C-alpha cells in the first residue's frame, strides 16, 4: 500500500538532486571569475621632479 | 585704477602716465578674499597702503585702490560692463558642459593669462566657485608660475609636438588657397 508513495517521493528527490548536482558541480569545479582582483594604485611616490615632456 | 588714482589726487592722462600706472598696478595691487572687509580697513588707515616710486622722484601710495582695481574681475560693473564677474563665467562654463564632464572641470579650473599674478587671485577664484558649486564635488585651481607666460609656453609645446607636425600650413597650400586657408587648416 505504501510502495508508490515511497517511489514517488524518491523520484522527486532524484530529479531535484540531479538538477542541483549539475549546477553545483560547475559551481565547485571552477571558481576564479566568481572571485575578485587587487585593483591596485599608482601614487607616484618616486616623482621627485618634472618629466622630460614639454608639458611638464 | 587710473580713474580712482585721479580721485586720490594722482591724475594720469597721457601715455607716459598710463604706462606708469600699469607698472604700479603690476607691483602694488592684489585681489583681496573679502572686498568689503579689506576696504573697510584700507579706506580707514595708511597701514594698508603700499608705496611706489614714480620715475620723476615723486611718490604715490595706494589704499583701497590697490584691490578695487582687480575687484573689477569679480565686479565688471565697475567699468560699466553688464557682468557678474570671471567666477560666474567660469562657473557657467563648467555648468553648461555635460553632467559627466562637470566634475572634472570643477577639479581642473585653470588660471591663465596675466592678472593671474595679482596676489590672492588663485585662491579667491577657488572660493568663488566653491560657493556656487554643488557639495561633494572637488573644486580646485591650477595656477603655476608659468602664469601670464602660459600661452607662449603652450605655443612652444604645441609647435614642437610630433602630434602637431601635420597641423602646419605650408607655403604651397597657402598660395594655392590664399590666407583664408587658416579657417580650414588651423581653427
Ligand atoms: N602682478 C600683476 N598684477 C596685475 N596684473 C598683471 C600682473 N602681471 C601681469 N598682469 C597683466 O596681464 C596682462 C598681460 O596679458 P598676457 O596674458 O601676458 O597676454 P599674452 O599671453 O599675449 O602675453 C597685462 O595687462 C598685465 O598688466
Amino acid at each position: 500500500m505504501q510502495a508508490l508513495l515511497g517511489a514517488r517521493a524518491k523520484e522527486s528527490l532524484d530529479l531535484r538532486a540531479h538538477l542541483k548536482q549539475v549546477k553545483k558541480e560547475d559551481t565547485e569545479k571552477e571558481n576564479r571569475e566568481v572571485g575578485d582582483w587587487r585593483k591596485n594604485i599608482d601614487a607616484l611616490s618616486g616623482m621627485e621632479g618634472r618629466k622630460k615632456k614639454f608639458e611638464s | 585704477l587710473m580713474k580712482i588714482l585721479t580721485e586720490r589726487g594722482y591724475s594720469f592722462v597721457t601715455t607716459a602716465e598710463r604706462e606708469i600706472v600699469r607698472d604700479i598696478k603690476e607691483k602694488l595691487c592684489y585681489v583681496a578674499l573679502d572686498f568689503e572687509n579689506e576696504m573697510a580697513t584700507a579706506a580707514s588707515s595708511s597701514s594698508l597702503e603700499k608705496s611706489y616710486e614714480l620715475p620723476d622722484g615723486q611718490v604715490i601710495t595706494i589704499g583701497n585702490e590697490r584691490f578695487r582695481c582687480p575687484e573689477t574681475l569679480f565686479q565688471p560693473s565697475f567699468i560699466g560692463m553688464e557682468s557678474a564677474g570671471i567666477h560666474e563665467t567660469t562657473y557657467n562654463s563648467i555648468m553648461k558642459c555635460d553632467i559627466d564632464i562637470r566634475k572634472d572641470l570643477y577639479a581642473n579650473n585653470v588660471m591663465s593669462g596675466g592678472t593671474t599674478m595679482y596676489p590672492g587671485i588663485a585662491d579667491r577664484m577657488q572660493k568663488e566657485i566653491t560657493a556656487l558649486a554643488p557639495s561633494t564635488m572637488k573644486i580646485k585651481i591650477i595656477a603655476p608660475p608659468e602664469r601670464k607666460y602660459s600661452v607662449w609656453i603652450g605655443g612652444s609645446i604645441l609647435a614642437s609636438l610630433s602630434t602637431f607636425q601635420q597641423m602646419w600650413i605650408t607655403k604651397q597650400e597657402y598660395d594655392e588657397a590664399g590666407p583664408s586657408i587658416v579657417h580650414r587648416k588651423c581653427f
